[PDB]
């Protein structure tokens, strides 16, 4: 199939046509995205292991925040998490975002 | 031009240094460090002062001795033709990849 | 003596592009991104991710565009603050690079590793 | 020897700082705010336990700060990182 080992030709390796239906959903954060977060933090150089570590840290933060969100949403029978619910799930500990609400 | 602009005023060194018929100086490609290591004894590796010594006589000091020695050391390390021993009493002991005894 | 087979002369430097030295781009990248105010990560890859973990915790539910933005900005600032926190751990370890050794220590002191 | 006494303090619970010098220290700070301040015996001891465990947590974090930098000793550099990264000092 492939006409060469390199990427010079058409689709020798990593030819992707499936768009995260059930795959790579956690891997939605690319390498420059992690780099840009590091740059805003004043980081000059990062290691290879930080790419997977940040995603693991990222999953923990969303899981902890959204654990309250589902309880908050079910309590009010709203079934549609809005900006207020995120603040309520965030204002409790740290991360008190003033961007939305009221 | 690293190969022409800098070598324009530097054909003077080549006509007198490097390889020539009969006994002469070794080229910068090889035997500048390899033949020095072969010649030296009781070393277990060559130090910086050592190497700078064993290149005596007709030779281009310039900025070559300043940086190209380190650059060539790294280049030969990338090749893998250089074996080394570490220490602090001696800054660095670099040897050739001589396979008289298997490592 | 042009051997034309060994790159010690460095062969040719005629079409070599002006490439920045390693680590030099990060100097300019710092000033660009710190002043920048755009949302760092894309919405869609984040949107499908939060829906999936919400799906595991609770059966099918709806979302609002404001809710997605609230999760993104808090998460991005959480990582950026952590990145700076690990950056101070990097210099304390006497090296620029950041590894899980930096993150694990940072997550412990500020109460995340509990 | 230093780790020999680690077991003693981690197996037995006791106050690790002198009683009245802590009372004198909190008194001198309180007098500047308000002179002739009256301190209850329970109140000064309650602050001591909180103060002791406050440094124990700080001394716990600084230990892990040292091992991060291939170090065993904790130095003033370690205490600067722990306080700042926690938001206590900066």
């Amino acid at each position: 199939s492939g006409r060469g080992k390199g990427g010079k030709g058409l689709g020798k390796g990593g030819a992707k046509r499936h768009r995260k239906v059930l795959r790579d959903n956690i891997q939605g954060i690319t390498k420059p995205a992690i780099r840009r977060l590091a740059r805003r933090g004043g980081v000059k150089r990062i290691s290879g292991l930080i790419y997977e570590e940040t995603r693991g840290v990222l999953k923990v933060f969303l899981e902890n925040v959204i654990r309250d969100a589902v309880t908050y949403t079910e309590h009010a029978k709203r079934k549609t998490v809005t900006a207020m619910d995120v603040v309520y799930a965030l204002k409790r500990q740290g991360r008190t975002l003033y961007g939305f609400g009221g | 031009m690293t190969e022409s602009l800098v070598l324009s005023p530097a054909p003077a060194k080549p006509k007198r240094v490097k390889a020539s018929r009969r006994s002469a100086s070794h080229p910068t490609y090889s035997e500048m460090i390899a033949a020095a290591i072969r010649a030296e004894k009781s070393r277990g590796g060559s130090s910086r002062q050592s190497i700078q010594k064993y290149i005596k006589s007709h030779y281009k000091v310039g900025h070559n001795a300043d940086l190209q020695i380190k650059l060539s050391i790294r280049r030969l390390l990338a090749a893998g033709v250089l074996k080394q021993t570490k220490g602090v009493g001696a800054s660095g002991s670099f040897r050739l990849a001589k396979s008289d005894k298997a490592k | 003596t042009k051997a034309a087979r060994k790159s010690a002369p460095a062969t040719g430097g005629v079409k070599k592009p002006h490439r920045y030295r390693p680590g030099t781009v990060a100097l300019r990248e710092i000033r660009r991104y710190q002043k920048s105010t755009e949302l760092l990560i894309r919405k869609l890859p984040f949107q499908r991710l939060v829906r999936e973990i919400a799906q595991d915790f609770k059966t099918d539910l709806r979302f609002q565009s404001s809710a997605v933005m609230a999760l993104q900005e808090a998460s991005e600032a959480y990582l950026v603050a952590l990145f700076e926190d690990t950056n101070l751990c990097a210099i304390h370890a006497k090296r620029v690079t950041i590894m899980p050794k930096d993150i694990q220590l940072a997550r412990r002191i500020r109460g995340e590793r509990a």
